């Protein structure tokens, strides 16, 4: 360890959580809307294959 | 001098204070001592611009800061007018060092936006040449 | 963490352009002062 | 003897002072050097965007960046108010300094910095009471924040996760209600599940780590009627009494700690022991021969009695206290509440996601046959 | 933690962290009653040299050390009896630490802990009687696993290598209707 | 062996046996409300496969 | 367990932040001297 | 089977030693003299 030396690791962990932050949250987002439209797609095609068992 | 520590609510407030925002702002015993806590925060500025401290030593801009409140602070016989025109001196000195960086920084960012810019048209001037 | 950023000003410059490789490579920095997104 | 031990006595507070004063030096300058990093790399961001403006570039953009970047810098709570003000400051100074000939981006610095004038005058008043806690100090602080404009960018993220989180709150309480209805989950059930939401938010808006103060103005807003039976105000009786009752209980362990010292004191050495009892033991009680001195153990047997007695009390309400506050969940240390927030919320929001999606399937497969 | 105060901090949270420190140290049984009281007076006299300039802090650590110096005036006269067993000092002396404020955080623990495992305790208990009319235990299994459990009950609290003097004093004494049931009053048997 | 490890290891194990004793606390927890949402997800689960049969 | 640490007071304090790594790397150490969470 | 301990007395003390190493690695003479489990 050091003086300037863990202070400066610990200031940089405060530092990337900061930019990093930002990009969590897109992710996230990028992902939900993922899990969304995997979902609607399944829902759809189990319709789908109903209909065409009926027909 | 002794560390840095927590102040009175009078003190803090007129170190707080001090800082000037906007473009509106620039023996006794209690004479001498003011006298001699500006010579050391003097001799201390000096010794950091020509040491190179400003850049070899991780906390510069603060360290530097929190030893000149250290020399103001640590003396509880100087009145408050003269507190505030101390710690003015003192922020003034940071302000000077902080626009050779700015200007150090403006350099650096001129810079890369001229070498991007000449690039782009020398790309375009060589194609149409050619 | 590259000498002309220690010539610029300080260790603590340094310190933060390596935390802003660590975090993306710098991509947000060069993006939020120069305007180009080095990955699209 | 007594003076050659105080002598060694003070010269060992001597040395630890030294060591004090040496380890002060240690961690001061760890706290120098990363508020220093954190303060370079705002200047920077702030002077490399400033400093990318060509001989007739419009600044609408470097201001408004450089406009983020100060609310990013004061809304910044690992800094102190005096560094957060100075870096403004610079910043501010520097925009006005690299834009002056413009009048119009000139004329929005100015009012920026008068805004920022405004704000020191009162963050500087508000800071230094000390008739005011740090908690009620800091949030009158983001209040000041706020009215200047100087972090509406950086709340308004926040903000939004806040009301995210009270809509899916919301959502789940209704689910749960749906729940019932379907029959998938007993009556007993519920009381569980309703239990572990609020006390899950509860735990999140207290013990949660980072800037909660966002979900705890949403939910302490009592106008709102948006699902009020949902359970938001067992959330907001939670949130007023949660630490109230911690501090009684803390003080009612103590006050028995004492009755059971004085009763001890009092059965080891008699009656002497009410002549030299100390000012918090009286105050307690107060809320010659061996023939007088029998019939001062006459009188300490219920002196004794009355003890127990009030021990028995005690003790009664510290269990109630206790059973009640277990019920929701918030019994546990302040650490282990502390390290088992957000999970405790990630496990509660994928039960009801299962929930939800077997319910989803029993209703889908509701189906008629005609 | 108390140099870490910058020029304006306020230091509410370090004189908490001080607080910890101080119920952690006066509490540890690894160390003397001479080694415990000098290292808290040590800690508490630099809290105070590093905050004098607050009056609250100030206010709030001489009030602190008020109380430590009478717990050290009445823990003089309690150590040092030579008539008392060591069990008994010991709890006296525990007893001592929880009147005046000191061994808060690890008191709370210690007595959830304690609470935690008695509810362990009535709901194996009543797990037991449920698996005894449910036909998945017999009758003979059911009084040796009975006896079993009750016996490490009982060696845990005696034996255990840890303070589980909470939850002898949840057992021995009780309010209402708690540790009255038969098997806790066996467990108050045996342990006596 | 010697005469000051001995004593360093022992101070070292006390350290580490309290840290790990917080930390067995909140791993404890942790499993507990695994387990208590296991079992709520199993008894819905019982709960449809009955609706399903009855229907 | 680094020369700092020596430069501060004894050689005991070495051995109090060589635990502390062992326990869990100083995690706890620092955050509860510096507030930093290490490992969130 | 350490100089230290052939310093405290004897040759005797070294077989001791090893004697206990050989059974648990001085666990039950570590508890038994400090009080410490060193491995819980």
């Amino acid at each position: 360890m050091g003086g300037a030396a863990i202070g400066g690791i610990l200031g940089g962990v405060q530092l990337v959580a900061g930019i990093s932050q930002a990009n969590s949250q897109a992710n996230a987002q990028r992902q939900s809307l993922q899990a969304q439209a995997q979902t609607t797609v399944d829902a759809s095609r189990i319709r789908q294959m109903e209909i065409l068992q009926a027909r | 001098s002794k560390t840095q520590q927590i102040l009175e609510a009078g003190n803090a407030a007129i170190a707080q204070q001090a800082v000037s925002i906007g473009q509106a702002s620039q023996l006794t015993v209690s004479e001498q001592e003011a006298n001699a806590v500006r010579v050391e925060l003097g001799d201390l500025y000096n010794e950091w611009r020509s040491g190179d401290k400003f850049r070899s030593e991780p906390g510069g801009m603060t360290k530097f800061r929190d030893a000149g409140l250290a020399r103001i602070m640590s003396r509880t016989n100087i009145t408050e007018a003269q507190k505030k025109e101390l710690i003015n001196l003192h922020y003034g000195n940071w302000d000077a060092e902080m626009k050779a960086y700015s200007d150090r920084t403006a350099k650096y960012a001129e810079e890369v936006s001229q070498v991007r810019r000449e690039s782009v048209i020398k790309e375009r001037t060589f194609r149409v040449n050619s | 963490q590259t000498n002309p950023f220690y010539d610029i000003g300080g260790v603590s410059l340094q310190n933060a352009i390596g935390a802003n490789i660590q975090a993306d490579g710098a991509n947000e920095l060069i993006n939020f002062t120069t305007g180009v997104n080095t990955n699209a | 003897k007594k003076e050659l031990i105080n002598l060694h006595y003070g010269n060992w507070d001597a040395e630890m002072k030294a060591y004090s004063d040496r380890t002060a030096k240690y961690a001061e300058e760890v706290s120098q050097v990363r508020r220093e990093s954190v303060i370079k790399e705002r200047t920077f961001r702030v002077n490399s965007v400033v400093s990318g403006l060509t001989w007739d570039a419009d600044p609408t953009d470097a201001i408004k960046k450089v406009d983020a970047m100060v609310s990013s810098t004061v809304n910044d709570q690992n800094l102190p108010l005096l560094d957060r003000l100075q870096a403004a400051n610079s910043m501010y100074n520097t925009a006005y300094e690299k834009v002056v000939n413009n009048a119009t981006a000139r004329a929005e610095v100015e009012r920026k910095m008068k805004a920022l004038q405004a704000y020191q005058y009162e963050a500087i008043t508000n800071w230094n009471d000390q008739t005011k806690p740090r908690a009620e100090r800091e949030a009158f602080d983001q209040q000041l924040q706020a009215k200047h404009g100087l972090n509406v960018d950086s709340s308004y993220m926040a903000w939004e996760n806040s009301r995210k989180q009270y809509i899916e709150f919301q959502q789940q309480s209704r689910q749960l209600q749906d729940l019932e209805q379907n029959g998938l989950i007993d009556s007993a059930r519920k009381v569980n599940l309703s239990d572990d939401f609020v006390g899950s938010v509860v735990q999140l808006i207290l013990y949660g780590e980072g800037n909660t103060a966002a979900l705890k103005e949403r939910f302490t807003d009592n106008r709102n009627f948006e699902a009020n039976t949902a359970g938001a105000g067992e959330v907001r009786r939670l949130l007023e009494a949660v630490p109230r009752m911690r501090r009684e209980t803390d003080s009612l362990r103590s006050d028995n700690a004492a009755l059971q010292v004085a009763r001890t004191r009092l059965q080891r050495e008699g009656v002497t022991f009410l002549m030299n009892a100390d000012a918090r033991t009286r105050g307690l009680l107060e809320s010659l021969t061996p023939e007088q001195q029998a019939e001062y153990a006459r009188q300490t047997n219920q002196v004794q009695q009355a003890i127990e007695q009030q021990i028995i009390i005690n003790d009664q309400r510290v269990q109630n206290n206790a059973a009640e506050l277990a019920k929701y969940g918030l019994s546990e240390p302040e650490d282990v509440l502390r390290k088992n927030a957000a999970t405790r919320r990630k496990l509660v929001n994928d039960t009801m996601y299962q929930l939800g999606t077997q319910a989803e399937q029993v209703r889908r497969t509701q189906t008629s046959g005609y």
